[PDB]
């Protein structure tokens, strides 16, 4: 394949170049390097064509160029919306097509936000099979690191609980969730769940009860 | 100017053949394009697996492949097709349809500038569970949801009053328990002066298991 | 004794790089025999045409970087050219005597004690699978079958320059190798430029 970092960080405003080195049968045979943008949950979007052609509408701050068998991308005033995977890709000879590896690109400065938290009560529903999952769900917060702690009647509760992983949402904020699995007999053996969800420093708590 | 939506089963068994459509709207595909199949499995990057070009039928593949790859094109119907044979959980990955376009391919090569959604297709023994689908309620403002619970393989679909329903619509990503089985929550947050007018009916949907469910979602009794 | 080499050739990447510059329109040595050899005994001291599969107008014997390479395209040059008209009409007329004399001398060279076949490309590209070259504004795609495998038609599709009659003077050929048997097979190459601009610099150098 051709080769990218796959990894570079920079901060709000400057500017990044991600460099695609290939080979004398891809880069070095055509004008043929494009460039993609990619960001979770959405379909990979065409950025640069033919080594340095711009579809409308992708802005001024983005453009390649090409030199031998490497090319490259550069991107000015770096928005929060450029956080994404990167990818370069090439037309090569035997009419074969090839990526490369990626770059994924980190954008530091994004200005902190602070988790909505949604707290759900098990439903009579689920109850009446004789089971109860506590459902808390939390959204719209950055940067994407969360510590989630349940207590019941407010002691710390240990097992039973499992934690998603955060990732991002289209508006380039965090979300994940936190499910408490119960038995209906736990539930009503206590009579005020809560869920403690901790951000940078500051901490959110929802309570529901049976 | 065209849009593509790629789909097919969620699920394939190890040594079986996975089999994917695209269909295109707005185009047609016997003009000058390439219509190519590329894919994304988790961890890695993009692969490009071929083409057909849409005048004559022609195909490429990508050359670690080619001996288990088949591409067509359905004219009527207006479909281009992937057949990948011996499939592994090596192939578990998202697969995109992607269309192609050219100046003059020999000095400038080919780009793809318009691409489907993707579908997800997963290569295992383990068995399909459905879902089993509960509802969430209890300001100037409410909170209502479901809870699709213990399913296998992903994804699946919420919609809120049949697609009526878009703003204020938020899916979360699934939770993997250690059982093996998926469980996520779809929540829509709705003017809470609505309630007791405005009814909230979420639609789930599990492709690999063929379940559909609609559940109302009420704060009770 | 210093050597040449056609397929190292650093004037074929930089007089690349400015006809595919021209296309968004929208001391020297030279050798005389010779193959792009090391030693060049006798020393003293262009146009471009986009096309595949064939060779037009020019210099006027076969050279691989490696023939035991399939993956390696052979230029095929000719000792009498073959005339080839085409018409805005959307197609081709072509000797067939002339034509079928033609691939079986490139036959015999290729011979170098087997069975010689030719077929048509593989598949996919179409500016490839077919003889495409452009003439004059048009851009011309036509079918090649009937050559790869008195007079011989060939169908050709036909597109102006909006993307963003001329006879002619067959040169030489690009060729592909299937490399996989008492048979070797031989289908119509092209796709690299490269290889029609070392095709007539292969007897220059820079020093
Ligand atoms: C030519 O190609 C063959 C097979 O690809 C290889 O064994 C041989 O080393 C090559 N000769 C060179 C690179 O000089
Ligand atoms: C093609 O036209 C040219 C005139 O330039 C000449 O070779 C001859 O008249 C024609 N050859 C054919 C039709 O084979
Ligand atoms: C040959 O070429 C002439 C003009 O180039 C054209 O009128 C004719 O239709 C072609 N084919 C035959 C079979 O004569
Ligand atoms: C000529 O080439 C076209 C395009 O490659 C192809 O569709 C057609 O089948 C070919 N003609 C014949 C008679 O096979
Ligand atoms: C072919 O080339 C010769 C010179 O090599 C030229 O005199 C002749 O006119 C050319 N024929 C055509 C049809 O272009
Ligand atoms: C080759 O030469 C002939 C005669 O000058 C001309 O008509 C034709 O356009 C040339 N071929 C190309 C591809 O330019």
């Amino acid at each position: 394949a051709l080769t990218q970092p796959p990894s570079v960080s920079k901060s709000l405003g400057q500017s990044v170049t991600i460099s695609c080195s290939g080979t004398t049968n891809d880069i070095g045979a055509y004008n043929g390097v494009s460039w993609y943008q990619h960001h979770s949950d959405t379909a990979p979007r065409l950025l640069i064509y033919e080594v340095n052609k711009r579809p409308s509408g992708v802005s001024d701050r983005f453009s390649g160029s090409k030199s031998g068998n490497t090319a490259s991308l550069t991107i000015s005033g770096l928005q929060a919306e450029d956080e994404a995977d990167y990818y370069c890709g090439s037309y090569r000879s035997g009419s074969t097509w090839v990526f490369g590896g990626g770059t994924r690109l980190t954008v530091l400065g994004q200005p902190k936000a602070s988790p909505t938290v949604t707290l759900f009560p098990p439903s009579s529903e689920e109850l009446q099979a004789n089971k109860a999952t506590l459902v808390c769900l939390i959204s719209d917060f950055y940067p994407g690191v969360v510590k989630v702690a349940w207590k019941a009647d407010g002691s710390a509760v240990n097992a039973g609980v499992e934690t998603t992983t955060p990732s991002k949402q289209s508006n380039n904020k965090y979300a994940a969730s936190s499910y408490l699995s119960l038995t209906s007999d736990q539930w009503k053996s206590h009579k005020s769940y809560s869920c403690q969800v901790t951000h940078e420093g500051s901490t959110v708590e929802k309570t529901v009860a049976p | 100017q065209v849009q593509l939506q790629e789909s097919g089963p969620g699920l394939v068994k190890p040594s079986e053949t996975l089999s994917l459509t695209c269909a295109v709207s707005g185009g047609s595909i016997g003009d000058d394009y390439y219509w190519n199949w590329i894919r994304q499995s988790p961890g890695k990057g993009l692969e490009w697996i071929g083409s057909i070009y849409g005048s004559f039928g022609g195909t490429n593949f990508n050359p670690s492949l080619k001996n288990r790859v088949t591409i067509s094109m359905d004219t009527s119907n207006n479909q281009v097709s992937l057949k990948l044979n011996s499939v592994t959980a090596a192939d578990t990955a998202v697969y995109y349809c992607a269309r192609g376009s050219h100046s003059i391919v020999v000095l400038f090569g080919y780009y793809f500038d318009y691409w489907g959604q993707g579908v997800l297709v997963t290569v295992s023994s383990a068995s399909t569970k459905g879902p089993s689908v509960f509802p969430l309620a209890p300001e100037s403002t409410a909170a209502l949801g479901c809870l699709v619970k213990d399913y296998f393989p992903e994804p699946v679909t919420v919609s809120w009053n049949s697609g009526s329903l878009t703003s204020g619509v938020h899916t979360f990503p699934a939770v993997l328990q250690s059982s093996g089985l998926y469980s996520l929550s779809s929540v829509v947050t709705v003017p809470s002066s609505s309630l007791g007018t405005q009814t909230y009916v979420c639609n789930v949907n599990h492709k690999p298991s063929n379940t559909k469910v609609d559940k109302r979602v009420e704060i009770k009794t | 004794t210093e050597n040449f080499n056609m397929w190292k050739n650093n004037m074929v990447e930089q007089m690349h790089e400015d006809i595919i510059s021209l296309w968004d329109q929208s001391a020297i040595l030279k050798c005389n025999d010779f193959n792009g050899t090391g030693p060049c005994t006798n020393v003293s001291t262009i146009r471009p045409v986009v096309s595949t599969q064939l060779l037009l107008n020019g210099s006027l014997v076969i050279r691989s970087e490696n023939f035991t390479n399939n993956a390696k395209t052979i230029i095929v040059q000719l000792n009498e050219s073959v005339v080839i008209n085409c018409t805005g009409a959307g197609h081709c007329n072509l000797s067939k005597t002339q034509w079928e004399n033609t691939l079986e001398q490139i036959a015999i060279k290729l011979k170098e004690n087997k069975t010689i076949i030719f077929n048509p490309s593989s598949g996919g590209d179409p500016e490839i699978v077919t003889h495409s070259f452009n003439c004059g504004g048009e851009f011309f795609y036509c079918n090649s079958t009937q050559l790869f495998t008195r007079n011989i038609t060939l169908p050709c599709r036909i597109k102006q320059i909006i993307n963003m009659r001329c006879s002619s003077n067959i040169t030489g050929l690009l060729l592909t190798r299937d490399g996989g048997n008492g048979t070797e097979i031989f289908r119509p190459g092209g796709g690299d430029m490269r290889d029609n601009w070392r095709s007539e610099l292969y007897k220059y150098k820079v020093v």
